[PDB]
């Protein structure tokens, strides 16, 4: 099962972003070989890297990728926004393992200054300019609701909510 | 037309702004048959301070605070102005609206009802900011007067008044302003509607203050209006039965009673000269619930 | 006397090209003056004259955007005074915001006990201490201050510091001054307060009982203009029985210019009929710094 990586990350995107599919999978059978899936349908893309440039709120939904013959690949859901403030997380099913990334994107690439991060209800961080979360190797706790609450042209906006789950370890056991 | 000039007092040490700040007016390079300098704090008006120099001093809270002062030369041909401020790096601020409910005078004395939709804190290069006006009922909607002002600190401002009619106000209808621009994101939604609630009749108080012994020239009109459900409301000063300009006096704006409801004052000057005419002096509230004319007035005069 | 002037900014605050620089020498005996310009301890123009200076420092947008310091020297017979000048540094740096209150005259002449807060906000936490210090310009003893720090939801600190100050040292004209000295902050944040200057008069107060309403019998209302003070900075309250009532009870609004010069504020306060048919004679109290020589006018208000 080929796993669909966007390049950058942090899915929810703004209007006429840009972002950049590929499954890479065990084989390089990248000529004429892959097929990408929107919503219920076919796409016109050959390659292994289906870009996605100028966004728009048409091209949000599930994707998926079909390299070679396989059984298929995990839809990838892709949202696009236009709000003055977005809260884009790396992943959301993320493990206990690999770290978690949030980053407060404004509109554009427009200057935000005192943003505050939210942990639902109690401030997580609050920073003079832009600042990022790098939380490595997150545990149980590092759940729940979060959004970003900044200042940009000099007028106060808020994000919108972001529910993360990290989820427990998978077996443990061991007896 | 002369050369006109500001200066400013510049930090000392390490980039540290003096406790007082003097600014220097200088006109240089006219012929004198006419001097006359206001130094208007954003827009308003403040008391008095070849080549003429004008001094201003300010507090380091008011220069600290982003206000621009105008200095502006009566020269007969023009009234030509400069501009000064603390200047800031960059990062202005974005753009604003606000919406305005219409007047009580202008509601139910002159039935013609005009909303008014402000956007301010725009940029002089690529704005076009177009506004939509709507109804949640989906009637269509009367013409609307658009202009655009330039202000003193370079911003541009953009006023959209439409005419209500007063028997879809009085109904509750809600007008709705859009604005929209390139760059922003999102469009700036604005909405007015009635002021829904209790309903109390205003209590209007006239009065005149006594004669302090310092000046017999003038004496000071006072009106309270208190105990008024909503706190939209028009005051307004009759002489003999004719209206009085709105700069002749000032209203204070709503504020909450303890008990129940709001309470505004109105305070106007008056020459000697009305004075002896023994004219009566009216004080007039225009209010929703002031029945049964949507008006309630007292008057007062000499003893 | 050597005082500097730069140019002003336009509009909304954007350096105009071609900066000018003036340096302001007057009040002294014609002789041997000389006056210097140094750029950072540097030789940058020399002058000499018998009036201010007759040459100006004309710069471009290139100097007059980073660090760089303009001394304006006079070495007149022998004595030299020296003046600094440099681009204004940011009021707010990485918006932490500083406001430097004032003493009302109420504790600055009844209570005797005047106060200035410095409060710093905006601030973030960190593993350290806010140094902040109490300083006057002239240079005289300070009565220390009580630093409190705060933890608002938002994340960010809060600093307060009040300092109890001489009424006397107060109504001569000193400065006061709040440092702030945080590392997070790029230099410093550099704040002064000093009495107004400008005319002074002596408010007119005005007070009065509202006539009786047919509507409720129980409550009546109190009204009292204070008009004509220069500086605007007042304190109003209500004296029942010679005892000073809540300030809840009574609402004052914010002063407002006049026509002319001066300004003027109206205080509302609400009596119960209990009160008012008891007699009781009411006291409305202005503390101006103008109203010599007990610094409170006051006016009554009775029935009939
Ligand atoms: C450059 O200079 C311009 C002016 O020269 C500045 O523009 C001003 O901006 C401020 C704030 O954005 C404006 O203040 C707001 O005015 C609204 C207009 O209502 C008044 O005016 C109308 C007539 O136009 C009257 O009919 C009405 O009765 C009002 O008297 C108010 O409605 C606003 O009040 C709302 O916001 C305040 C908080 O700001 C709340 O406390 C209120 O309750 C209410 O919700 C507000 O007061 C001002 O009007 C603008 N000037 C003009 C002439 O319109 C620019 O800001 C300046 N640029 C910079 C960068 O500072
Ligand atoms: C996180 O949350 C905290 C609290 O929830 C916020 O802290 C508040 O920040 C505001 C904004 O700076 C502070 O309000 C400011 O107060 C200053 C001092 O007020 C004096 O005077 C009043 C009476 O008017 C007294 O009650 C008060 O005790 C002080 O003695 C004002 O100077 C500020 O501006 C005022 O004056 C200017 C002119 O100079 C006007 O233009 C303004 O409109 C305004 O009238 C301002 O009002 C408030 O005190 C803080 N709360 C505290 C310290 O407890 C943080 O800002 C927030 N953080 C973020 C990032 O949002
Ligand atoms: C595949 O499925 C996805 C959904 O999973 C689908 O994306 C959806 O597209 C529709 C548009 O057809 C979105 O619906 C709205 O359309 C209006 C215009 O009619 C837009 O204005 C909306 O965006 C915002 O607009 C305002 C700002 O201008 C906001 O105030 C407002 O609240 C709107 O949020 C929005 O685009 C729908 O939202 C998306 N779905 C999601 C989850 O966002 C996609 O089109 C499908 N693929 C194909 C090829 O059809
Ligand atoms: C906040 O992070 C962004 C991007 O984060 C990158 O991607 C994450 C998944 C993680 O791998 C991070 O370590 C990465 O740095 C930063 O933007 C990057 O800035 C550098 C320096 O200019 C640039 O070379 C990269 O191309 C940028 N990334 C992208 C996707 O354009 C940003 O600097 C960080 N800090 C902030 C915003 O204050
Ligand atoms: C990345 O986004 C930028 C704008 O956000 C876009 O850049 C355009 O790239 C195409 C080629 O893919 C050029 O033909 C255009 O001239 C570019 N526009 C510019 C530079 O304004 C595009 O959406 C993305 N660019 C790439 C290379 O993928
Ligand atoms: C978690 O962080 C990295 C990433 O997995 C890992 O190498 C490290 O050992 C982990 N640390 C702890 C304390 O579990
Ligand atoms: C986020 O998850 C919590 C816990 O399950 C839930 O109560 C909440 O409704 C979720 N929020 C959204 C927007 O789905």
């Amino acid at each position: 099962k080929p796993k669909v990586s966007l390049n950058p990350p942090w899915n929810r995107i703004f209007k006429g972003e840009n972002v950049t599919l590929t499954c890479n999978g065990n084989n390089f059978f990248e000529v004429s070989s892959t097929k990408w899936f929107h919503n219920g349908s076919l796409s016109e893309e050959t390659n292994s890297s289906l870009n996605i440039v100028n966004a728009k709120f048409e091209d949000s939904g599930e994707y998926k990728c079909q390299h070679q013959q396989v059984n298929e690949s995990e839809p990838v859901y892709l949202e696009v926004f236009s709000d003055w403030l977005l809260l884009q997380a790396s992943a959301e099913v993320v493990m206990e393992g690999q770290p978690l990334f949030l980053r407060c994107h404004g509109w554009r690439n427009w200057d935000v200054y005192k943003v505050i991060y939210y942990k639902d209800g109690e401030a997580l961080k609050y920073w003079y300019e832009n600042h990022n979360i790098s939380i490595t190797n997150a545990t149980v706790e590092d759940s729940g609701t979060y959004y970003c609450t900044g200042k940009v042209w000099q007028l106060d906006y808020e994000s919108e909510p972001l529910n993360i789950t990290v989820i427990k370890a998978p077996r443990e056991k061991y007896w | 037309p002369p050369t006109v000039k500001i200066l400013q007092s510049s930090c000392d040490g390490g980039g540290h702004f003096p406790p007082t700040i003097q600014l220097l007016c200088l006109v240089s390079g006219y012929t004198p048959g006419t001097i006359q300098i206001t130094w208007l704090e954003d827009g308003q008006v403040m008391d008095v301070d070849a080549s003429t120099q004008s001094e201003l001093t300010l507090s380091q809270k008011h220069w600290l605070s982003d206000r621009t002062y105008t200095c502006q030369v009566t020269y007969q041909g023009h009234t030509f102005e400069d501009s000064t401020k603390k200047c800031a790096d960059s990062n202005p601020r974005g753009v604003s609206a606000y919406l305005s409910r219409p007047s009580p005078f202008d509601l139910f004395i002159r039935k013609s009802p005009t909303i008014t939709c402000l956007v301010v804190d725009l940029a002089p290069s690529k704005g076009t900011v177009q506004l939509t006006w709507s109804r949640a009922s989906g009637k269509p909607v009367n013409h609307s007067t658009r202009k655009e002002e330039k202000q003193r600190n370079g911003t541009l401002t953009v006023t959209s008044t439409l005419p209500v009619g007063t028997r879809d106000w009085i109904e509750g209808e809600t007008y709705q302003c859009r604005v929209t621009h390139p760059h922003l994101p999102r469009a700036l939604m604005r909405s007015t509607t009635k002021t829904s609630g209790p309903r109390a009749a205003p209590e209007v108080y006239a009065f005149a203050t006594p004669e302090w012994p310092g000046s017999r020239d003038k004496r000071t009109l006072a009106c309270l209006i208190q105990n008024f459900m909503p706190e939209d409301i028009s005051v307004q000063w009759l002489h003999n039965e004719v209206q009085l300009p709105d700069a002749r006096h000032s209203t204070t704006q709503p504020r909450k009673t303890k008990g129940s409801g709001f309470f505004v004052f109105s305070r106007l000057e008056v020459t000697r000269a009305e004075w002896e005419q023994k004219d009566e002096f009216i004080c007039r509230a225009v209010h929703e619930a002031a029945s049964p004319s949507q008006t309630v007035q007292r008057a007062v005069s000499v003893n």
